[PDB]
């Protein structure tokens, strides 16, 4: 597991990880994928090991393909990296740029509720939802019902990444 | 007690977070 220095130093300067950083996640996920290549069956996994009774297909499904940068099936280190320093590391409007990403499945450049909900009951499918009375069931549907509703400020049935990055701002 | 995380499920939060954990376990 030895990365040659110019890429180190370019995966450095794309990312918020030091070189030290950089060369250690490379070490551990030489060592979890000794092919240096992560397919859609070892992701899963991963989830699979931390929600054993939900089922993570869906979102490990979706977030896969938003991670596999050049579409080739395969996360490689570059495409694991750069994803890892957005989503952990990223200041709060790089993180919702990259979920604005997710949520836009068909890449049309808005959000529609169709895939709001697809992505929240993604969530729920593998983590699971609260218990709550039959009466006030927590229901991916009604919970998409107020934040769509309140995020889509001109009611056009859409949501810009303008509209998202808005949605828990204060103003 | 319900995940700390969850009250963002929508927003885009949570997504980004569980996306996290998950390269980070692929990669310890
Ligand atoms: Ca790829
Ligand atoms: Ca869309
Ligand atoms: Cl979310
Ligand atoms: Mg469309
Ligand atoms: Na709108």
């Amino acid at each position: 597991s030895k990365l040659k220095p110019e890429v180190v130093e370019e995966l450095t300067r794309k990312t918020y990880f030091t070189e030290k950083e950089v060369q250690q996640w490379y070490k551990g996920f030489i060592k979890d994928c000794p092919s240096g290549q992560l397919d859609a069956a070892g992701f899963q996994k991963i989830y699979k090991q931390f929600f054993p009774f939900g089922d993570p297909t869906k979102f490990a499904t979706f977030v896969f393909n938003v991670f596999d940068e050049n579409k080739d099936g395969r996360i490689e280190f570059s495409e694991f990296i750069q994803a890892l320093s957005v989503t952990s590391r990223g200041t709060l409007d790089e993180k919702l740029r990259w979920a604005f990403k997710l949520y836009d499945l068909d890449n049309d450049g808005y959000i529609t509720r169709n895939e709001m909900l697809d992505i929240v009951d993604a969530i729920y499918q593998m983590v699971g939802n609260t218990v709550e009375l039959p009466e006030e069931e927590n229901t991916p549907e009604k919970r998409v019902d107020r934040i769509f509703a309140m995020m889509d400020k001109n009611a056009d049935g859409k949501l810009t990444l303008q509209e998202f990055q808005e949605g828990s701002k204060a103003d | 007690s319900v995940p700390r995380f969850i009250k963002y499920t929508g927003y885009g939060n949570a997504a980004g977070l569980l996306a996290a954990r998950g390269l980070m376990a692929g990669g310890r």
